[PDB]
């Protein structure tokens, strides 16, 4: 699962 | 479902950070945020009362903005509460177009502020005359109005999402990239080249050419005046001309008081004769300059004086210090042998020249420096004036490695969340991702308190 936090 | 649970199905944007990382990362925060408010205001506040503040004072302002706008937020809904976005989609385009237009403006400044240090050491003469404070003035406003058009993108790239499980629910709704892998790719790649990699370029190889400069001058300086004299009163030259201090040409006119005439349009006295210690230094920066915008003009001059060393450019100045650009530039086949590397030929064929016969003494010593490349042949000499260099040069180093050390790993980060594509995301890089969050922008932050130290040590 990639992260969605940049 | 349900609308009576609250954490509904929003298991897949859970992250695994402990608590006791958050306590410490919020600490190390605290600490930082403290220390970069009072270090960037204070230098800030006592500004407002040599144009090489406005730019300090810019980076002053761009490292605050970073403590009081991009900090609290990171700290709530990338550190302890990673979901749900608690600011809205405007809020999503907002932040993260603030919090890279203000790092842009951070780095564009200390790119900028090592730009106006490399004009001020190492080119004399194009600075003293052609900045103003117009000119400067403009010059930080359009570093902030590029860093500004730089993050446009953001507002694009990033948006509110809603990743639930649930079609609906509140506690999906993300902040994170609403483009695709490519788009994001393009946007991380320009902004961190744009950011890190210039100023990286820009800062290390102006501040390696400021080093050379400040140590030539420091050889130079001991070397000429034991071979050409200090003296604070008016003397006459071998030549039967009017010189003063080490070795400053005044007039060819036999009139002394021609000459008493001159020799104060540059000292700013009356004088009646006589100069002192300190004016008789400014007269030689000031014929130093001369001598090696002479040596950068000439294409027979220049590639030998640049693969030469530090201490080996200021036996070449010497040499041009005495005799002129055309006078040194008639040694041809020295100058060759200079550039080549071949010191024990060089030194052989400068002995037979008339210049060697003229002056003895001091030219042996002109030659030894370009045998071994250290100025034994003039002693070991000021350790006053050769500890500054030292420091100097470590501060330039430090402007360098700080720049790296606290953004190569916030840039590092940001790559990583674009180039590892969907298939090679395992469950450890997902918890490595969030812990190694914590420390790149910990690091990132440090800047915005180590720069006031740093940059006020200059």
């Amino acid at each position: 699962r990639r992260p969605y936090i940049l | 479902t349900s609308e009576s649970d609250t954490a509904g199905p929003n298991s897949d944007l859970d992250v695994n950070t402990d608590i006791y990382s958050k306590v410490l990362v919020t600490a190390i925060y605290l600490a930082l945020f403290v220390v970069g408010t009072v270090g960037n205001s204070v230098t800030l506040f006592t500004l407002a009362r040599s144009t090489v503040h406005y730019h300090l004072g810019s980076l002053a302002l761009s490292d605050l903005l970073i403590l009081l706008l991009a900090m609290p937020v990171e700290l709530y809904n990338f550190i302890w509460v990673h979901h749900p976005w608690a600011f809205g989609d405007a809020g999503c385009r907002g932040y993260y177009f603030l919090r890279d237009a203000c790092t842009y403006a951070t780095a564009l400044n200390v790119a900028s502020l090592s730009v106006e240090r490399y004009l001020a050491i190492c080119h004399p003469f194009k600075a003293k005359t052609l900045m103003s404070r117009s000119r400067t003035k403009k010059f930080i406003s359009a570093i902030w109005l590029a860093s500004a058009l730089l993050a446009i993108p953001m507002l694009f790239t990033m948006g509110l999402q809603n990743r639930s499980a649930d079609g609906t629910h509140p506690g999906g709704l993300v902040c994170t990239p609403i483009v695709d892998t490519a788009t994001v790719k393009v946007v991380i790649q320009v902004n961190t080249f744009m950011s890190f990699l210039f100023p990286m370029l820009v800062i290390s190889i102006l501040n390696t050419v400021i080093a050379n400069k400040l140590t030539v001058m420091v050889n130079i300086f001991e070397m000429l005046r034991i071979d050409e004299g200090l003296r604070l009163k008016i003397y006459k030259d071998t030549e039967g001309y009017y010189t003063i201090g080490i070795g400053h040409l005044l007039t060819k006119s036999p009139s002394l008081n021609a000459a008493k005439s001159e020799l104060d349009k540059a000292i700013g006295r009356n004088t009646n004769g006589v100069i002192t210690k300190d004016e008789a230094e400014k007269l030689f920066n000031q014929d130093v300059d001369a001598a090696v915008r002479g040596i950068l003009r000439n294409a027979k001059l220049k590639p030998v004086y640049d693969s030469l060393d530090a201490v080996r450019r200021a036996a070449l100045i010497n040499m041009v210090f005495q005799m002129g650009e055309t006078g040194v530039a008639g040694f041809t086949n020295s100058l060759r042998m200079l550039n080549n590397k071949r010191w024990d030929e060089a030194a052989v064929n400068l002995a037979k020249s008339r210049w060697y016969n003229q002056t003895p003494n001091r030219a042996k010593r002109v030659i030894t420096t370009f045998r071994t490349g250290t100025w034994d042949a003039y002693g070991s000499g000021s350790p006053g004036r050769v500890q500054a260099l030292r420091h100097g040069v470590l501060v330039l180093r430090a402007v360098v490695i700080a720049f790296v050390v606290c953004w190569l790993p916030y840039h590092v980060r940001r790559l990583m969340f674009c180039y590892i594509s969907d298939e090679q995301w395992t469950t450890f890089l997902f918890d490595f991702y969030h812990y190694f969050y914590m420390l790149t922008n910990a690091l990132a932050y440090a800047s915005s308190a180590i720069n006031p130290i740093l940059y006020n040590l200059v």
